[PDB]
């Protein structure tokens, strides 16, 4: 495999990633879209695709000496070190099923359910750009896009 | 000069900030005194306890088959945080006052270092439960399961002399009784009470002396009485301080540097940083060896 | 006070801040939503609350050598030294009255009158998200937002 | 050392010991100081 997908923030050689950390609710994967929530705590998204002013909170994968990885999952109920996305950086995230990415510069809406999908950009918050022509089939592949 | 319209004013800008407390730093000013430097990036500490272990036989001749055993080994987790803070001013503000002499940014270095300090004495005294690693919280030293926590049935604003020493050993007997530990033991105050150790001794009567000096004497056996802004009212705090009872460690001493400045109308600023951690001591068979007062 | 809220632009120890300068119309307290007018001049935005396209532009703190602080107000009819907010950095805000910051991720939309509030994100442009969680009941109130 | 999976553990070597009791062995600290040397095989 040519284009190796063990890092969720490939955004350049200069640009440094801004961190906010907090604790845990569930067991997400990394590279899923994240709401903070009452207390310190944070979880899986789970508002409607059709919410605008959501804030570009994604999960980091955790740290190499904690067992993180670009698929292991985080464990329930510690601190999960997550990404707010700066306009302007390519991170990888999490697609659904059943869609194929054509052009390089489509829509990236976010599904309900804490992944994203080429939505209209007319009814949804568009939170990035598509910068990879692949075709996904299985619900959690990591497809690269630029956050503007 | 000054103009025609302050001519009846004269001022003196020498400044003068707040005073911080009373007792203000007096047992994290002991801790990292003694503490162990350990490298960054290890967050979690483990530390190793053994046992005691044995079997004696007798006879009178000494012709008998001797037995055996061994000590076993367990273990006790701390946790390393990082602390920071910063500080900064604009590009016209600092050129005007580099001329004046008013200095405004080395009377800066010395207010956020002090506000650095309060937090990590924050969280010596309440533990954030957003700091864990795998089991590695630590709570506070008032709110702990690594503490031992005893409730004082007088108040100790308004007691005698007589209630004080009687009330102070069963405090001590938390540690010397039910906790077996042993050594030279401390004692932390807070200023509600080090303030009411001031009045008439009601038994001695060759003059006029304190409670506080009524225990500086009949309970030799504690090296130092201080007082500690952290508690406040009816509480108290005795433990052992070292390596075998509450310790730091650590992990990146107190350092500070200065962002650069790329354009000719970059902002001045500076950055502070600081990482350590705490932990009480805890026996193999689990016996506690600090003792917090209510 | 652990929270000093004496600076309006605290947004990071790396991040320098973007300065639009001009004329003033009136006298404005720091930390209120401005808008740019004809000739030079600034002053407060008095658009409406549902309307989009508006530039994130607060007003910064005058320099401590010319009477300035986070409560002094501007002299009018002079240069007053302004903020545009790049996406990604915390600046001080200044809310209305009658409204509670619960969970620290909401939506901070834009009131009439110069001052922000929690509105609903379908109807108005979203500027900033709140980052402290404290209960405001006097209009002019700092509290920290990040501009994202 | 340290399988860098985990690698964030200063794993520590000291032991820390057992502390005595206060009044243990007072009485035969003082009885075994005193005492009388005799030849074995004496009973």
């Amino acid at each position: 495999m040519a284009n190796s997908k063990n890092s969720i923030f490939v955004g350049g050689a200069g640009r440094v990633k801004q961190t906010i950390e907090g604790l845990a609710q569930s067991a997400f994967k990394p590279g899923q879209l994240l709401a903070r929530a009452a207390g310190d705590a944070i979880d899986v998204t789970a508002k409607a695709s059709t919410t605008y002013g959501n804030e570009f909170l994604i999960c980091d994968d955790q740290p190499q000496t904690l067992g993180g990885g670009t698929d292991v999952a985080v464990t329930a109920g510690d601190t999960v070190q997550a990404i707010s996305v700066l306009p302007g950086q390519y991170v990888l995230l999490s697609f659904a099923a059943t869609q194929n990415v054509t052009t390089k510069g489509a829509a990236v809406a976010s599904n309900g359910d804490g992944n994203f999908k080429l939505g209209n950009p007319a009814t949804e918050q568009t939170f990035a750009v598509t910068e990879e022509i692949i075709n996904v089939t299985t619900a959690g592949t990591l497809v690269l896009c630029r956050a503007i | 000069m000054q103009r025609v319209d302050e001519m009846y004013r004269l001022v003196d800008s020498t400044g003068t900030g707040e005073d911080r407390d009373w007792g203000n730093q007096t047992l994290l000013g002991r801790l990292l005194s003694q503490a162990q430097t350990v490298s960054i990036g290890k967050k979690v500490i483990e530390s190793r306890r053994y046992s005691e272990a044995g079997r004696i036989n007798r006879s009178m001749s000494g012709q008998t088959d001797i037995d055996m055993d061994k000590t076993k080994s367990s273990y006790q987790k701390m946790v390393i945080p990082v602390f920071d803070g910063a500080y900064g001013r604009d590009f016209r503000d600092y050129e005007a006052m580099r001329s004046e002499m008013l200095p405004a940014l080395a009377e800066d270095s010395e207010e956020i270092e002090f506000t650095l300090l309060d937090d990590v004495n924050d969280y010596l005294w309440n533990g954030d439960a957003k700091l864990k690693v795998d089991t590695a919280v630590w709570g506070g030293l008032k709110a702990d399961a690594s503490v031992a926590a005893y409730s004082l049935g007088a108040d100790l604003t308004t007691a005698t002399e007589a209630q004080v020493v009687a009330e102070l050993l069963a405090l001590l007997d938390v540690l010397r009784i039910t906790n077996k530990k042993s050594g030279p033991f401390e004692l932390y105050i807070s200023p509600q009470i080090m303030s009411n150790w001031q009045k008439l001794a009601g038994a001695n009567t060759n003059g006029f002396m304190n409670i506080m000096a009524a225990v500086r004497a009949l309970i030799p056996e504690f090296s130092v009485v201080e007082a500690d802004s952290a508690l406040q009212g009816n509480q108290v705090l005795c433990s052992v301080v070292g390596t075998r009872g509450l310790h730091a460690k650590i992990g990146m001493m107190m350092s500070s540097y200065q962002v650069p400045r790329v354009m000719h109308n970059d902002p001045y600023q500076f950055v502070k940083w600081f990482a350590a951690g705490f932990q009480s001591n805890n026996s193999f068979s689990g016996l506690k060896s600090t003792v917090y007062g209510s």
